[PDB]
């Protein structure tokens, strides 16, 4: 059975962790989480040797009560504990903190809805109601989705992908109706199939990128009048593209996350030629993330419970046959930790190299490969 | 698909 080779393999893993981790923590949550993100803040203990650095986290439970999640971790400057519960409705299929306000948290739903929560609006014990209360509704979508990227230059302007074939974009700051309802600003129908992710530019704030299951890469310009037509659509993949991220210290690079089991890189300057493949066997990309610390790293994620950790300056380097032997020089770390598929993972963006991620069989860990693998 | 790669093994390099 895959189970018994599964818990032998992380045997093996958990005995060589020395070796390979300056810091892994595991911790077993109530319930799995299909998101997990960072909060900016860290709460320097006086007299202590760690800082309290905080997670986004979701739960997926399917009988019970569901949560919005606010996770506590002491890091270095080891308990990992849940300080806040906002009742939610369904599971939390992503939560992204507002950049202009990380007390505002949007979330993707598993339904049409796309809700918005103040986390400091609300207890830090949930009432007995079962009642979801979020401070805005946003309205647009027809299905659910898992796309969710707020512009970090644009304060409110919050970008959504679904099952319906669309994008949605809000502007939160938009007077609300109704029962604190916001409607969409603009819709864009250019994919013919599910879009998969959505994400801005980082520096542009009228430009952002769309991944579907029509597998292509959109480009979209919100100051053309035509929400029908992307300014550009490349034809990235071979099957269905999950994810895209962009470069936060280059303006003209981003990366896709495909189902032909690649990670394909892209240049604004050049859509027509893919800069870089990175290819591993059997592993369905969902989920791919840029280091916030160093420009040439990235991870992925995908269906085969393992963690890559590529860094582009390697690409194309004199390796001995040995070295060669556990894969192309560009792969610089694999993390298998986990004994489920990895559903999320985020960067620490005050720690380097730290990084949290999370798997369907409910565990979250904490982890640093160790300094030697990139010095 | 391996675990880890035997070259990040601190006792390797």
């Amino acid at each position: 059975v895959e189970e018994r080779v599964i818990n032998e393999e992380y045997k093996i893993w958990k005995k060589n962790t020395p070796f390979l981790y300056d810091l892994v923590m595991t911790h077993a949550l109530e319930w799995p989480s299909l998101t997990a993100q960072w909060l900016p803040d860290v709460t320097k203990q006086d007299g202590k040797d760690y800082s309290v650095h905080r997670l986004i986290l979701g739960t997926h439970t399917s009988d019970e009560q569901n949560h919005l999640l606010i996770a506590s971790v002491q890091l270095p400057s080891g308990k990992i504990e849940i300080e806040i519960k906002i009742n939610h409705e369904g599971e939390v299929n992503r939560a992204r903190y507002m950049p202009q306000n990380a007390c505002v948290i949007a979330t993707k739903t598993p339904s049409s809805d796309v809700l918005v929560f103040d986390y400091t609006k609300h207890p830090s014990k949930p009432e007995p109601s079962g009642e979801c209360q979020p401070d805005l509704r946003l309205r647009g979508h027809q299905k659910e989705g898992y796309g969710l990227s707020w512009n970090p230059n644009l304060n409110g302007y919050l970008l959504s992908a679904s099952d319906d074939h669309t994008i949605c974009l809000w502007d939160i700051n938009a007077t609300p109706k109704e029962h604190r309802v916001i409607d969409a600003k603009n819709i864009f129908t250019g994919h013919t199939a599910v879009v998969e992710d959505v994400a801005w530019h980082l520096l542009h704030e009228s430009l952002f990128g769309s991944v579907a299951d029509d597998q292509k890469l959109m480009i979209w310009d919100t100051r053309n009048n035509n929400t029908s037509k992307p300014s550009h659509t490349v034809d990235a993949h071979t099957a269905e593209v999950n994810c895209l991220s962009f470069n936060p210290y280059s303006e003209f690079i981003l990366a896709t996350g495909s189902a032909d089991k690649t990670v394909a890189l892209w240049d604004l300057r050049n859509l027509k030629l893919k800069l870089h493949s990175f290819e591993s066997h059997k592993d369905e990309i969902f989920q791919v993330q840029w280091s916030p610390h160093n420009e040439t790293i990235l991870a992925s994620s995908g269906t085969d419970r393992r963690l890559h950790v590529w860094d582009l300056s390697k690409i194309g380097e004199e390796q001995s046959t040995e070295d060669a032997e556990d894969g192309p020089p560009e792969l610089l770390f694999i993390h298998g930790g986990h004994t489920a598929k990895i559903s999320d993972f985020s960067w620490n963006p005050n720690e380097p190299w730290i990084i949290c991620s999370v798997s369907e069989d409910n565990i979250m860990q904490v982890w640093q490969m160790a300094e030697n693998v990139y010095n | 698909n391996p675990i880890f790669l035997n070259r990040t093994l601190s006792y390797m390099k």
